[PDB]
């Protein structure tokens, strides 16, 4: 087989986790323990192969303290992605399922690390284009990793060498300009600081954005055309005032005035420094 | 039951509640697995065998990563399903929680939904959407009358029929919670919501009357009709989903071919598609318009050509 390609019968599949916007998480072993997600693609053409490949050449040489590894993949018995499984919970659990309560000093490191992880992901020039809560994991309570990065190849299905890209999962954390789905790509350095602008939301809030909206479609278009953002009052009365710009600057609905990771990281630093 | 039913429509309601209390407490490990009827953006919905009482169901599971309290809070909400008992409502057996998904334990409808059903039709036919459209009239009468409750969701896929020529609404809003977590979660790629709601603004079933001539409209043409059909395309007689929505906002409403249908039957969808929702027509003018008039009147074989589209024997 290929390099960093997991051979058929290596990976014993165990528990079913569960599926989110483009696979379906199970539960392996593989020299330890794996998350092996299989990718809802499941016919994919040697166009859309060779282009996988080649995304998973880049993928499998990010490695961070703040990156989930990733671990290899598999094309039999179907295609998937093999990564490092996380104990505990991810920061979407932590928040808005088990509600975990943090000390506002332990909030910002989260956002700092995750800032950490998004700054090195840019360095070497990937757009994440999945940011959530979902994808940030607290590993053993203590270190953020940062999954399910990349993968543009695989997040829609191919029509030879084209692809169409439609919204799946969750859209709470999608910039304004990724609903649209109309400039060249909508996918940017920008639209993952929205989303990270999003995360830090959900830090400073504990809420969800858009609590008081049931109507899916009424977000699509309103935060699609914009005339709706997140409502900057839910934050925490503790929340610093250095975070709550930082928070709007990430959240701006033109692209090109969002500042970047360098510029984010620096900042959040600063503040963990300039706090009680 | 107290309602306007006709005799078979009453015995086949009292049968109903007769199999319901043979149902005791839902559990997971009393269901067999038979065969799965479909899957949307947010749930899977399999035929099963409740072995306790010998009876089919229709079991559809959602999987939400949601607080103990709210999903406590949405079995709680969908247990008013058990008094939403009428001819054009999707009967309910029971609303549990196990291993991580929301069970949802339905009537098995064997005639699938509207939308299998249209894909094996190609088209359908007018009359047979007169009395669609009276069942789905009836459907969100009873739904706000008797519950105050509002569809939020009317799109062919939910429209269900069987082979005794029922046809009954389903996935409709009795639960707030569970739209709210669902609206969370997933994305559909088509949307039948109307204009008004998409922009924050709420005029009860008023929203529920679009989605239906909508759902008229591409039942007749035998395709999602946003955006409309492109002249040559018309005469055979891939949009994301953000430009459909800024298409319901900004653009005339879709309507029926001129010439193909009866004047009644385009009159009806275009006072159903009206995008200002207090000139768009509700459920009691609906009720005595022209078209609904004359198919409440038309002796129509729905069950006879259900089986007949589906391959079924009648
Ligand atoms: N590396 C991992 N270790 C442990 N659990 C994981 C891992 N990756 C994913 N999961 C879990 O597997 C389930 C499905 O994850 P996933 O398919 O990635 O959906 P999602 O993260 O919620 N949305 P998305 O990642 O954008 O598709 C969730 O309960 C995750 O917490
Ligand atoms: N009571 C039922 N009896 C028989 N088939 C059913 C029943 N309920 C649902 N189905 C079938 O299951 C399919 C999936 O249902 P559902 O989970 O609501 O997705 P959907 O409505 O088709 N699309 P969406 O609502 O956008 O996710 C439907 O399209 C029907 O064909
Ligand atoms: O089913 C739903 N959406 O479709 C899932 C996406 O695939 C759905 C959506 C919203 C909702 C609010 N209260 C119940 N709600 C649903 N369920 C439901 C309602 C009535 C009946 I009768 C049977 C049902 F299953
Ligand atoms: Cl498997
Ligand atoms: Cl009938
Ligand atoms: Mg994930
Ligand atoms: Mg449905």
């Amino acid at each position: 087989s290929d390099d960093w390609e997991i051979p058929d019968g290596q990976i014993t599949v165990g528990q079913r986790i569960g599926s989110g916007s483009f696979g379906t998480v199970y539960k392996g072993k593989w020299h330890g323990d794996v998350a092996v997600k299989m990718l809802n693609v499941t016919a994919p053409t040697p166009q859309q192969l060779q282009a996988f490949k080649n995304e998973v050449g880049v993928l499998r040489k990010t490695r961070h303290v703040n990156i989930l590894l990733f671990m290899g993949y598999s094309t039999k018995p179907q295609l998937a992605i093999v990564t490092q499984w996380c104990e505990g919970s991810s920061l979407y659990h932590h928040l808005h399922i088990i509600e975990t309560k943090f000390e506002m000093i332990k909030l910002i490191d989260i956002a700092r690390q995750t800032a950490q992880g998004m700054d090195y992901l840019h360095a070497k020039s990937i757009i994440h284009r999945d940011l959530k809560s979902n994808n940030i994991f607290l590993h053993e309570d203590l270190t953020v990793k940062i999954g399910d990065f990349g993968l543009a190849t695989v997040k829609s299905r191919w029509s030879g060498s084209h692809q169409f890209e439609q919204l799946s999962g969750s859209i709470l954390w999608m910039a304004p300009e990724v609903i649209r789905m109309q400039d060249k790509n909508p996918y940017s350095f920008q639209s993952d600081v929205y989303a990270f602008g999003i995360v830090l939301y959900e830090l400073m809030t504990g809420q969800l954005p858009y609590s008081n909206i049931n109507n899916r479609d009424q977000i699509i278009f309103m935060v699609g055309r914009g005339y709706l953002s997140p409502d900057l009052s839910k934050v925490r009365s503790n929340c610093p005032k250095a975070m709550k710009r930082l928070m709007a600057e990430c959240l701006k609905k033109k692209r090109d005035e969002r500042p970047l990771f360098p510029q984010i990281l620096a900042s959040i630093e600063l503040l963990a420094r300039s706090l009680p | 039951e107290e309602l306007e039913l006709d005799e078979q429509q009453r015995k086949r309601l009292e049968a109903f509640l007769t199999q319901k209390q043979k149902v005791g407490e839902l559990k997971d490990d009393d269901f067999e697995k038979i065969s799965e009827l479909g899957a949307g953006n947010g749930g899977v919905v399999f035929k099963v065998s409740h072995k306790p009482s010998g009876l089919v169901m229709a079991r559809k599971l959602i999987h939400l990563e949601i607080k103990p309290a709210i999903r406590n809070q949405i079995i709680r909400e969908l247990q008013v399903l058990h008094e939403c008992n009428s001819p054009y409502i999707v009967g309910f057996y029971g609303a549990f929680y196990s291993d991580g998904e929301i069970s949802i334990c339905m009537e098995h409808m064997d005639g699938g939904s509207l939308d299998q059903v249209l894909k094996k039709a190609g088209r359908i036919p007018e009359q047979i959407l007169g009395k669609v459209s009276i069942a789905v009239i009836k459907g969100l009468t009873y739904l706000r009358e008797k519950h105050k409750i509002m569809h939020r969701d009317v799109k062919p896929s939910n429209i269900l029929v069987n082979s005794r020529g029922e046809i009954k609404l389903c996935d409709f809003g009795v639960s707030g919670q569970l739209i709210d977590a669902m609206a969370n979660a997933f994305v559909g790629t088509r949307s039948y919501m109307s204009p008004e709601r998409l922009q924050g603004t709420h005029y009860s079933v008023q929203s529920d009357i679009w989605s239906m001539g909508l759902s008229l409209v591409e039942m007749a043409v035998g395709r999602y009709p946003i955006p409309p059909p492109d002249a040559k395309e018309l005469e055979l007689m891939p949009m994301a989903i953000f430009e459909l929505l800024d298409y319901i906002v900004n653009e005339p409403p879709p309507k029926l071919p001129s010439g193909v249908f009866s004047l009644e039957f385009q009159d009806f969808v275009n006072k159903c598609l009206i995008k200002n929702p207090a000139e768009r027509a509700d459920l009691k003018q609906l009720m005595v318009h022209a078209f609904i008039k004359r198919s409440d009147a038309e002796e129509v074989d729905f069950a006879g050509w259900l089986c007949s589209t589906i391959g079924l024997n009648q």
